[PDB]
């Protein structure tokens, strides 16, 4: 027999010796408080707390605030007569083009 | 597991092929692997070609959904020829 | 303490809060300068932001 | 950003002075704690992005793959823990360090304000990678894939090390905060041509490229489980994340230059879901289907338009977690029935239904079922491709034929059907096995309600 | 790179010019990173010997962070000197070329032409 | 099984003789549909483009992309 | 307006409200398949008052109740859009679901997972009516993608017969076929309108519109098995007979027929496609039925009748009739 | 699976319950801010510029 | 089922003169 | 609320009710059940809530970014001037989008309300949307997924030159 070797073990089942096991840990009550650290620390922390915060964000990358000064601005230029949007974005009067 | 049932590469002299009909549980005759036209395969046996639909379905395999036994040499193309798959059973035309 | 090993990573992001915030006193020099949030400051109001 | 450093370097005196069955439950509560802690990097800006200091900041690009990268840590501990339990405690402390290692590079990889630190961080998260796939790998292909793996990527990345000197010796500097005012649009000759390549080709390794992508089938199924999980759902993403950094030097030279990399990446989706129908070995039917994802992440970077952006980077997070949660149900079939081999194990929906529950939900999202943001990016990816060429659609569409076509396969073989008979070691699932099935998926049903904290720096 | 600076002065490890700038703390980072050196190296001296890594050696730990720190504070203090020879070498030679040194015209973006390419 | 699973996966390039049928079986598979899906795509993006810069496709609305 | 769009989302509550039931249980639940048939009858009950609203008056509205995302130009609201034609068939696909659903307590009552089957059966119910109540294409996207998937979910029902799992892969596969026109469609109207909203579409009013009629016509081939792509309608057979019942006679089958009634403000304004519609729906009214004429297994033959049928709506959508094609499907 | 079902929905619920009541009790008792013109003189802090109170305190709070 | 380390068969390849 | 000139509304003009048969039509009694059971419950729960609401006042404001040097005054590779010139113009990007969206909603709003004879009484709601999609397209079409001020500017100096040629050969 090439390279002496130990006998190769068992996959063991971790619920012949504790039915009431959730996969952790062999010893019960690490185990248990390895299922109360991930049920709080992710669903009763991260989860809920987590999705509560991202729910009410301060209007995150102004998606509010742009659609609420365009209600202002709109109304600033639907008065006086003025177009709706330029085809031009910078001022023509100082912008210097090159000559031909 | 161990290298002696693995495949090879592709048997020359006719007691490599007698060997490797021995690894590959079949007779000898019907032992045909693929030609060495330099595809890839090896020493895999080329079965019948047909799909696991033309199994007879009351026998009573070790695999019912595949129509297959253990230690029976596989196809080349086995997820091919299943039921789920090209279905290569004969027609009426 | 009974529990001294769950008081390294809280503690620990106090540490990195504080030289966060400590670190934005030192890039502080255009601290009311831009020319947009420049502004007269209002009374007992020094700095704009900390 | 060193709020979130240093508790990421204070997890090793916490995971190296635990006792020996707390080196799991204290590293997953304090990880979670930092995952939870790390939504504060939502404070981004319509116009300003959230710039910390010279070392650090963090747009609406990097911030998703950091939430997600600082969740992946207790995704793995949990993942990675029923296979050694038989471990040594030394060699165990030494993976929970090497996952910690892996971690405190990637969110200093994405916070990158200057280019040659995101360089160093991006080969230093080769080293734990390697480590984890050649030390604690279960098969004995793993150490030619620790080659494989290796060689590729340094291939590409000193010659982009000499690119990035190159920009340090032009432009003056290499801070993407100075070279989005600084860039010049770079010519047509041959050096501007290799200077291109010099960018862009480290990354095509990394995403990976159709034909550069052969370290990939090969370092999915000879890692461990964290090792699967943090190949898919981040170190893919590195190259998505580091292409969009880059090709803001890069104009108009991509506009000319990017056509054949397009091609293989258009051809590549079809190729390799292809592969993806004749796959005997699962793991690697799920390595195949992260290339045939992330070759529309290529393409959503090459044709640079905003739809293209925003689908490329919820289509990066999204796959993320759809391919973590693909390998850890890939896992939870190896740890019962011992054999990555997909035509096995059939029938596991007459014994673990809540389990394949889990299979249904993820094999749904592989395919892109809406309103899931794997849709959302997909469906953005096609409508800028659309706009960039009006055949590729077909490409498209016809992928996401086949896309569905393993979705489902990989459904139907390892659920439907008659069980196997000569298998009576399968257990019912772990509450392990569920919280991870559920930590991996209801996240990204959660960003369905909410996706607009996932759509990059220009939504 | 700076032979012709540091030939008229051989052999100094901090010249008289070098007190002529601050001096780095004791809190410097580059420092303390040096001290965690100090500290890894007493780590890895107890365990390549197999003694205990946190008990064994506490005055050979100390020696350890105290004989790195000791050793860094005057390569920072060189550091810091050579930099500051480099840019003082440096301001000094702008100052005495006017002539390879213009004052570049800035001209701003209204009359800068940059060629705009289209992406479609 | 395992044989099965070692000759589709692990017994493939050991396996392998470069000779003139795979290699025109490989060239014609692998660089071919791409050369094909290259002339394709650059053929309709210079029509394209040749109708956008003159205005001679309508692109009225046209204004997401 | 306080009692119409009320009660209208009322229906869609009410229906989703036995699915937070079924999923937050703890004891093994008193006559379950009771109580959805119950939520769907006072669903008919509560519907039956925005049609009756609708009848005198003639009052169409749009509920926009929640903005859900802004990509930089394009406005992806939770729009639900109540006009004719959701008004005429969300009663008849409640009544019919409420039928079907008291058909499913006689059938699958040997059965221990008819629990699941009703619940599955509530959720396909919910995507048709997201489908057919969507007032833009990503929401009628979500509503096509629902219902095709859980034509996979209630075709792979006996899940250990591999036949149906064949035939529910290739209900899918054909599906993915007509989600390739589809996608085809809402790229060539983001693109060429800057829309996904009807509204929008019907006003900007497109005139060289081939090719999204083209991608409209593949999507409705892919989902109203009509030729080309129809074998699947045959092989879904394979589940359960209140699943044909509801999904493959009366109420999934005629979505790609909704999807073209929907845009009849386009296809009224083509004639090329009016006439690949007329020769596609009786290329597929007649290879249907004649398949149907010998055949021996009488799902089949009911089946290829439906698919008859909706070769004949293909007809007279091509005809320029949606109209006479919408009552048709409610008849 | 019953189990993690049951544990599961407890430990969803175990901060689901009191934070929707404290979200019941913000929105009805502290309640949502009103629109305002910018008076003259007057620069609020960062965190008056948003509508909803719990944004406020986190506006004011982390940010 | 366990995790494979290396043999002598595998070790004879780093035994010789070269490699 | 809102403001009712930049969302604008036609008139609400209902017709009469016309009784001319003989049996009770089921919406009014319908509408009295609904007002009787459902909306007076809802208006006291409202006005409870508005009660509770009004104790404490307090205000937000929309804030002002004034305005700045744009990127036509700003020295050529100075960053001081040109990140302020920048955040203006992504800051009047995302208005400009808003805006768009705006006349977006306008228009769907009048297909909706005029019905079946949209074609003809939304004409002025489709000029308007016409005319600021063209704008829209001149100003911020083609930029590129890593847009800029110098961007947009390049893009606006070429069509500048465009009609300046355009002025040049017709006179
Ligand atoms: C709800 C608890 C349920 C059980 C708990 C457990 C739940 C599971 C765990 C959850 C864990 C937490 C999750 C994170 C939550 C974060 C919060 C959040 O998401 O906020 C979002 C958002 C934010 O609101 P906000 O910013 O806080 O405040 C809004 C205003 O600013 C301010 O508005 P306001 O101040 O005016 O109102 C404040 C509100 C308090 O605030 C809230 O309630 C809002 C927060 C609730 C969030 C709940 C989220 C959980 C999920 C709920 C939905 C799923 C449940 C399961 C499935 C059910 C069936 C679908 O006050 C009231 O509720 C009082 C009014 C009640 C009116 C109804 C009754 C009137 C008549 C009564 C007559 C009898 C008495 C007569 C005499 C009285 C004398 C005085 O809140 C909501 O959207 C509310 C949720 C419900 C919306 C409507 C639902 C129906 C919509 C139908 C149409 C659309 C769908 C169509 C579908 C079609 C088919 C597909
Ligand atoms: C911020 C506040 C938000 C509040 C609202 C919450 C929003 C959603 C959150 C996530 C909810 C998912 C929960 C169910 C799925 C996962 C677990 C599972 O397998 O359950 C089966 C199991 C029921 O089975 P069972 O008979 O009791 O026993 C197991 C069976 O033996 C074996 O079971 P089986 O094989 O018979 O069942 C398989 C069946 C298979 O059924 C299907 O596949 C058909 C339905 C899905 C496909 C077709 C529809 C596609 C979408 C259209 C409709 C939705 C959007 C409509 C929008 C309006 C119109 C546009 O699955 C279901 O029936 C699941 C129903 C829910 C499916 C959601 C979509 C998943 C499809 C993939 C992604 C699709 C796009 C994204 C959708 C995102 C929606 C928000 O569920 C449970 O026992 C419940 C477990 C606890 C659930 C906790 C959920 C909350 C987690 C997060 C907490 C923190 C956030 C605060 C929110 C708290 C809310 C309570
Ligand atoms: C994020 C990138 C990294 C990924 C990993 C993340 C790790 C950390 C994980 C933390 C949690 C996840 C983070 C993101 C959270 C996103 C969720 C979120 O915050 O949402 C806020 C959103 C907020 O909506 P909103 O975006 O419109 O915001 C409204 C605006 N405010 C709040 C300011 C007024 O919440 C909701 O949408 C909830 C709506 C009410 C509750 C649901 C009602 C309907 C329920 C279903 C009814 C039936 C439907 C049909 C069903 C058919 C069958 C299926
Ligand atoms: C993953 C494997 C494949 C990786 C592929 C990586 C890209 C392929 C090409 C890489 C070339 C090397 C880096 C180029 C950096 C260019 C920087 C620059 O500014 O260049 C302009 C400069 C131009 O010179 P200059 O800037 O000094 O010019 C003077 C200035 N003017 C123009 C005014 C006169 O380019 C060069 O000097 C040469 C560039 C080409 C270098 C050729 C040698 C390398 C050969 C290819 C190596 C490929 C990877 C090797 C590993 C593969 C596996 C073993
Ligand atoms: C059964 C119990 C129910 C709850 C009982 C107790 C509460 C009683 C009633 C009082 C509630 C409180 C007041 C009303 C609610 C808040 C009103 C409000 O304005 O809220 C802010 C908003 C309204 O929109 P908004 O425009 O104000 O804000 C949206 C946020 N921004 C603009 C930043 C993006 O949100 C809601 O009202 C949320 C409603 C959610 C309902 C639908 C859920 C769908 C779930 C699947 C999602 C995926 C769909 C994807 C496709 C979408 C289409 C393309
Ligand atoms: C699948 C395997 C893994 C992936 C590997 C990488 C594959 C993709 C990269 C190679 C694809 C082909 C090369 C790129 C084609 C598009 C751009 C190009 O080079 O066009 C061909 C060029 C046309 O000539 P022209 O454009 O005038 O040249 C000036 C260029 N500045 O033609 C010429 O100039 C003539 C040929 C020049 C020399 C070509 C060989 C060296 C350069 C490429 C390496
Ligand atoms: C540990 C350090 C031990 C140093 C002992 C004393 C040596 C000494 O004084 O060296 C002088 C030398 C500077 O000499 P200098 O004239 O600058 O010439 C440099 C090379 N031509 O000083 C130096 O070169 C300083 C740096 C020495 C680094 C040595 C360890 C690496
Ligand atoms: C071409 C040709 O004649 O190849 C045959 C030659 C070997 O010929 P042989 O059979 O040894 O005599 O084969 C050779 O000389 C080597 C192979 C030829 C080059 C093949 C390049 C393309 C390979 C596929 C790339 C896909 C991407
Ligand atoms: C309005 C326009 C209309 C145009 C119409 C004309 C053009 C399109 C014509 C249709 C072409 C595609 C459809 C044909 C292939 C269908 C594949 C399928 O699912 O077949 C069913 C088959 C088994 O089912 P069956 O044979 O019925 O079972 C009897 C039991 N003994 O199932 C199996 O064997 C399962 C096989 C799984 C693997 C499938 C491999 C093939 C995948 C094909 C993808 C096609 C993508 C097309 C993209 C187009 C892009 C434009």
């Amino acid at each position: 027999l090439r390279w002496q070797e130990d006998p190769e073990p068992e996959d063991e089942n971790l619920y012949e010796k504790n039915p009431d096991s959730h996969g952790y840990d062999k010893d019960p009550a690490v185990d248990v408080w390895n299922m109360r650290v991930v049920f709080f620390f992710g669903f009763s922390i991260v989860l809920v707390l987590g999705s509560t915060f991202v729910a009410y964000l301060p209007d995150y990358r102004m998606q509010e605030w742009a659609r609420r000064e365009a209600e202002r601005l709109v109304k600033y230029r639907e008065a006086h007569g003025l177009p709706l949007m330029e085809s031009n974005c910078f001022d023509p009067s100082k912008i210097q083009l090159p000559e031909d | 597991i161990t290298k002696d049932m693995l495949p090879g590469p592709y048997p020359k002299t006719p007691e490599e092929r007698a060997a490797a009909a021995k690894k590959y549980n079949m007779r000898v005759e019907d032992y045909e692997p693929y030609p060495d036209d330099g595809m890839g395969y090896g020493d895999y046996p080329k079965l019948p070609d047909r799909s696991q639909q033309e199994r007879d379905p009351w026998y009573d395999w070790d695999h019912p959904d595949l129509r297959l036994n253990w230690g029976e040499p596989m196809h080349w193309d086995l997820d091919m020829y299943i039921r789920n798959r090209v279905d290569t059973s004969p027609t009426p035309v | 303490r009974d529990h001294w090993i769950h008081v390294l990573v809280p503690v620990g992001f106090v540490f990195g809060y504080y030289l966060d915030r400590k670190n934005d006193e030192k890039l502080a020099a255009f601290r009311n300068k831009s020319l947009l949030y420049k502004r007269e400051l209002k009374p007992q109001e020094e700095v704009t932001w900390k | 950003m060193l709020k979130y450093i240093i508790p990421t370097m204070m997890l090793m005196p916490l995971t190296w002075l635990s006792k020996n069955s707390m080196i799991w439950i204290n590293t997953t509560l304090h990880s979670l704690l930092i995952s939870l802690t790390s939504l504060l990097l939502l404070n981004q800006f319509g116009d300003n992005s959230l710039n910390f200091s010279l070392t650090f900041f963090s747009d609406s690009l990097s911030t998703p793959l950091l939430i997600l990268t600082m969740w992946l840590l207790p995704l793995m501990l949990m993942a990675s823990q029923h296979h050694l339990s038989k471990e040594n405690l030394a060699r165990k402390k030494l993976f929970i360090s090497m996952l910690i290692l892996l971690q405190l590079f990637l969110i200093m990889t994405f916070t990158a304000t200057e280019l040659i630190f995101f360089y160093i961080m991006f080969e230093a998260t080769l080293v734990p990678t390697l480590i984890i796939i050649t030390r604690w790998g279960n098969q004995t292909e793993r150490l030619n894939a620790g080659l494989y793996f290796l060689f590729y990527t340094l291939a590409g990345s000193l010659p982009l090390l000499v690119a990035l000197i190159y920009i340090q010796n032009t432009m003056g500097s290499l801070n993407f905060l100075i070279l989005q005012y600084w860039v010049q649009p770079m010519p047509n000759s041959w050096s501007n041509t290799f200077m291109w390549l010099a960018c862009m080709m480290a990354f095509m390794v990394k995403m990976p490229l159709y034909g550069l992508h052969l370290w990939l089938p090969k370092a999915h199924v000879e890692a461990p489980i964290a090792g699967s999980m943090v190949l898919a759902a981040i170190l893919l993403k590195l190259g998505g994340y580091g292409m969009m950094r880059i090709t803001l030097l890069l104009n108009p030279i991509t506009d000319f230059m990017a056509y054949p990399f397009i091609m293989l990446s258009l051809w590549g989706m079809i190729m390799t879901s292809s592969i993806c129908l004749r796959q005997t070995d699962l793991k690697s039917l799920i390595a195949y289907s992260s290339v045939s994802h992330m070759a529309l992440v290529i393409v959503a970077i090459l044709i640079q338009t905003p739809w293209s952006y925003m689908g490329a980077t919820a289509l990066m997070i999204a796959h993320g977690l759809t391919s973590s949660m693909l390998f850890c149900l890939a896992n939870s079939n190896y740890e019962r029935v011992h054999s990555r081999t997909m035509i096995l194990a059939r029938g596991l929906q007459t014994l673990l239904p809540l389990m394949a529950a889990w299979w249904l939900l993820a094999s749904l999202t592989n395919l892109a079922l809406p309103p899931s943001i794997n849709l959302i990016g997909e469906l953005f990816v096609v409508m800028s491709t659309f706009s960039w060429s009006n055949i590729t659609i077909i490409l498209m569409g016809l992928n996401m034929v086949i896309t569905a076509l393993y979705s489902l396969y990989m459904l139907i073989t390892t659920q439907r059907g008659k069980h196997t008979h000569h298998i009576n070691n399968i257990l019912p699932s772990f509450t392990r096995e569920n919280a991870l099935m559920s930590l991996h998926m209801l996240p990204l049903l959660l960003l369905s309600l909410n996706p607009k904290i996932i759509l990059g720096p220009l939504y | 790179m700076m032979t012709g600076r540091q030939a008229r002065a051989p052999l100094q490890f901090l010249p008289d010019e070098a007190r002529s700038l601050p001096p780095p703390k004791l809190t410097d980072p580059r420092l303390a990173y040096i001290g965690f050196l100090g500290y890894c190296s007493g780590l890895i001296d107890n365990a390549i010997r197999r003694r205990p890594v946190l008990s064994a050696g506490l005055h050979r730990q100390f020696l350890y962070i105290t004989s790195f720190v000791f050793v860094g504070y005057y390569l920072l203090k060189r550091q810091d000197y050579m930099y500051a020879v480099r840019d003082h070498d440096m301001f000094s030679y702008i100052k005495s070329h006017p002539e390879d040194f213009p004052e570049k015209d800035k001209k701003t973006y209204r009359e800068v032409f940059e060629e705009f390419h289209p992406v479609r | 099984l395992i044989r099965w699973t070692c000759a589709r996966s692990a017994n493939v390039y050991p396996n392998f003789r470069p000779n003139t049928k795979t290699s025109l079986l490989g060239a014609l598979f692998g660089i071919g549909p791409l050369i094909f899906w290259y002339y394709v795509f650059k053929t309709d993006r210079d029509r394209k483009e040749k109708l956008i810069q003159e205005g001679k496709l309508d692109r009225t609305f046209n204004i997401s992309y | 307006m306080n009692l119409f769009s009320s009660l209208t989302l009322v229906t869609l509550i009410l229906l989703t409200m036995p699915i937070a039931a079924i999923n937050f249980n703890t004891h093994k639940f008193t006559n379950y398949p009771l109580y959805v048939k119950t939520t769907i009858s006072c669903a008919f009950i509560t519907s039956m008052i925005p049609t009756m609203m609708f009848i005198h008056t003639g009052q169409e509205m749009i509920i926009s109740n929640w903005h859900w995302l802004t990509i930089q130009t394009l406005k992806l609201s939770l729009s639900f859009k109540m006009d004719f034609f959701s008004m005429m068939f969300v009663p008849v696909a409640l009544f019919v679901t409420w039928s079907i659903m008291e058909f499913s307590m006689w059938y699958m009552h040997s059965d221990p997972n008819i629990n699941q089957f009703f619940k599955y059966l509530l959720l396909f119910l919910i995507t048709m009516l997201i489908l057919v109540t969507a007032n833009n294409l990503f929401q009628l996207f979500i509503g096509w993608e629902g219902v095709g998937i859980m034509s996979f979910l209630l075709i792979g029902w006996w899940y250990g017969r591999t036949d149906a799992n064949t035939a529910a892969l290739q209900a899918i596969l054909y599906n993915r076929i007509g989600d390739i026109g589809f996608i085809l469609a809402m790229a060539w109207f983001l693109i060429n309108l800057n829309t996904w909203d009807l509204q929008q579409i019907f006003m900007l009013n497109p005139n060289d519109s081939n090719l999204p009629l083209m991608g409209l016509i593949l999507a409705a081939t892919g989902k109203s098995a009509q030729f080309g792509l129809h074998p699947w309608l045959p092989s879904a057979m394979e589940g359960p007979t209140p699943v044909s019942a509801l999904l493959h006679s009366s109420t999934m089958v005629v979505a790609g027929i909704f999807l073209l009634i929907r845009f009849y403000p386009l296809t009224e304004n083509n004639k090329f496609g009016q006439s690949i519609m007329l020769c596609l729906g009786a290329m597929t009214t007649l290879f249907t039925a004649m398949c149907a004429l010998t055949q021996n297994d009488i799902k089949k033959i009911i089946a290829f009748s439906t698919s008859s049928q909706l070769g004949l709506m293909m007809v007279t959508i091509g005809i320029n009739q949606p109209h006479l094609a919408f009552l048709h499907i409610c008849t | 699976d019953k189990r993690f079902l049951k544990l599961l929905r407890f430990y969803i619920l175990l901060t689901g319950i009191p934070v929707v009541i404290g979200i019941t009790l913000i929105n009805v008792f502290i309640g949502e801010a009103e629109l305002a013109e910018i008076p003259e003189g007057y620069v609020p802090e960062h965190w008056e510029y948003f509508k909803h109170p719990i944004s406020r305190w986190i506006a004011r709070t982390f940010f | 089922a366990r995790q494979w380390q290396p043999d002598v068969e595998w070790a004879e390849q780093y035994g010789g003169a070269v490699m | 609320s809102w403001d009712k000139d930049v969302y604008p509304e036609p008139p609400r003009r209902t017709p009469a009710p016309s009784p001319q048969t003989s049996l009770p039509n089921p919406i009014t009694y319908l509408t009295k059940a609904f007002d009787l059971l459902v909306d007076r419950p809802v208006t006291l729960v409202r006005e409870f809530i508005e009660r509770q609401h009004a104790k404490n006042k307090y205000y937000y404001y929309h804030r002002e970014f004034r305005r700045v040097p744009d990127i036509t005054e700003c020295h050529e590779k100075d960053v001081l001037c040109m990140f302020e010139a920048e955040m203006q113009w992504k800051r009047d990007y995302k208005v400009d989008q808003e805006i768009v969206n705006i006349i977006q909603e306008r228009l769907k709003a009048c297909q909706q309300r005029e019905g079946e004879s949209h074609r003809q009484n939304c004409a002025k709601e489709l000029q308007q949307f016409t005319q600021v999609v063209k704008a829209y397209q001149d100003r911020y079409h083609d930029l590129g997924a890593h847009y800029s001020a110098r961007k947009c500017l390049a893009k606006q100096k070429q069509r500048m030159l465009a009609e300046r040629k355009a002025t040049k050969e017709a006179a």
